[PDB]
């Protein structure tokens, strides 16, 4: 009834994501090669994610996926400071996405566990994320590992179906 | 605060000792002509616009990333190993997911070959099975028609030519040993050309003495001229035991709940009757599953790729 779009840059952690929302197994996970599909109950909802690859090369596949999306997900390695002007740029551009308009964007700050991790708030000022005028949006912080923040983010979805 | 990373070093040598990254984020970025040894394990490791380097990275949790890297030559062991616009990178690898590749050229893959005291319980607090180690099998996500952007490392090469083991006095305590019987991850041929279509499936159930016996069994096969090709660590439950052992379960069923088994994939003329025969002697008064012929090994072996697959799949 709800279908969930999960994007971001390689090893945002999408996939770690998707098993710990299904209440699975977290600690071995292969990089995605094209997509997976899971089906998950919250709060009376059921939400059907497709959780895509994020490589580079295959984001123009990303597209493919747009038609009928009714919440976007997109993770962020929050402790891949490296990799912020790259995410920011994917980031802005779906949100320039006519088959996307007025989505409801959860922005996931993921692997908060991690040292080097930026804190939701510096991720939200370095992206602009205030700037988004168009739609809805929340950024949470979370550890796909651990599963801390996940159900707050998912909480903040389920508000805005 | 971030002596958690080694940063704009030029012709150095340089490491950390067991116990000073203790599962924490590593970060290696704009190094030349560099020697980084981390004998520690760690959470996640990124390696940015290094040059010319000699990289030991200790059991890694999560994600190995190499990101516009040329010309380096390292050994470690990762849950994911992960390489994007590099060039002439050559790995001794262990990884427990399937490595990938993207806009990169010559990347040569070998086993992982390591030993220190410290690093089997680095490997544990990584999470991080010696069993699981699919080093072999790399996915390009940009191939090339009619050429190949990575291959395997020559069978013969000397992990010392490659990665040589410290001489520093600050790295001199951490006692190293890049001997293939010594090496916490036991040799793997994985994708290798083959000789011969014998195989053989060994299934040991968990316990005390299974990863010394695993080890054991390996030597004497290896001390025959047979070869090992494959490992796994993974849960069997009832049904997977059905499945793999056929009429043979009923005997191995008490000992699912133990916890994971380990299973070896021989390879070579003769492979079944050999291994029968080793743990025939060897093994007297501790069960373990061997294939009971070459007929049957090969299903035996794809039986259980099968289930673990699945099981260990998203
Ligand atoms: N420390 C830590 N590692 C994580 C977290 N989420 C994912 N990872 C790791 O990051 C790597 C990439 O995760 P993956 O789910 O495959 O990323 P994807 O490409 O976006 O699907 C894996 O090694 C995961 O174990 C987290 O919250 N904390
Ligand atoms: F392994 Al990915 F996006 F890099 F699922
Ligand atoms: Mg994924």
């Amino acid at each position: 009834e709800v279908r969930i779009l999960l994007l971001g840059l390689d090893n945002a952690g999408k996939t770690t994501l998707l098993k710990q929302l299904a209440s699975e197994d977290i600690s071995h996970i292969t990089p995605t090669q094209g997509f997976n599909i899971k089906s998950v109950q919250s709060q009376g909802f059921k939400l059907n994610v497709w959780d895509i690859g994020g490589q580079r090369k295959i984001r123009p596949y990303w597209r493919s996926y747009f038609e009928n999306t009714d919440i976007l997900i997109y993770v962020i390695d929050s402790a891949d400071r490296k990799r912020f002007e790259e995410t920011g740029q994917e980031l802005t551009e779906l949100l320039e996405e006519e088959k996307l308009s007025c989505v409801p964007v959860l922005i996931f700050a993921n692997k908060q566990d991690l040292l080097t991790a930026a804190p939701a708030s510096e991720i939200a000022e370095g992206l602009n994320l205030h700037t988004i005028r168009d739609r809805v949006w929340q950024i949470q912080s979370c550890s796909a590992l651990t599963g801390e923040g996940v159900q707050d983010g998912m909480n903040w979805v389920c508000k805005n179906v | 605060p971030k002596d958690y990373m080694f940063s704009g070093l030029k012709d150095e040598t340089v490491g950390r000792l067991p116990g000073t990254v203790a599962g924490q984020q590593f970060l290696i970025q704009d190094c030349e002509n560099c020697n980084i040894y981390i004998f520690d394990h760690s959470a996640t490791v990124t390696i940015d616009d290094c040059t010319n380097c000699i990289i030991f990275l200790g059991p890694v949790k999560g994600s190995v990333f190499f990101r516009n890297c040329r010309d380096c030559k390292c050994t470690l062991a990762c849950q994911q190993f992960r390489v994007r616009d590099c060039r002439k990178l050559e790995v001794f690898l262990c990884c427990a997911t399937q490595p990938i590749i993207e806009s990169s050229s010559n990347i040569k893959f070998g086993c992982f070959q390591w030993y220190y005291p410290e690093l089997a319980f680095q490997f544990k607090d990584a999470g991080l099975s010696i069993f699981n180690n699919t080093w072999s099998n790399i996915h390009d996500f940009t191939p090339v028609s009619g050429e190949l952007n990575w291959s395997l490392l020559p069978e013969d090469a000397v992990v010392q030519d490659y990665v040589p083991i410290p001489t520093t006095e600050e790295l001199k305590a951490v006692r190293v040993s890049t001997e293939a019987n010594r090496s916490i991850v036991p040799i793997s041929r994985g994708q290798r050309q083959k000789s011969s279509d014998e195989s053989c499936l060994v299934v040991l159930f968990a316990g005390d003495y299974t990863i010394a016996n695993a080890r054991k069994l390996i030597d004497e096969m290896v001390g025959k001229g047979f070869f090992l090709v494959q490992t796994k660590e993974v849960s069997m439950k009832a049904e997977d035991a059905q499945r793999v052992f056929r009429e043979k379960a009923p005997d191995f069923l008490p000992l699912l709940n133990k916890g994971p088994v380990i299973a070896l994939e021989f390879n070579g003329d003769g492979a079944v009757e050999v291994c029968q025969l080793i743990v025939n002697e060897i093994f007297n008064g501790t069960k373990m599953f061997v294939s009971e012929s070459k007929e049957t090994a090969s299903g035996d072996v794809d039986s259980f790729y099968n289930f673990a697959d699945i099981q260990m799949g998203i």
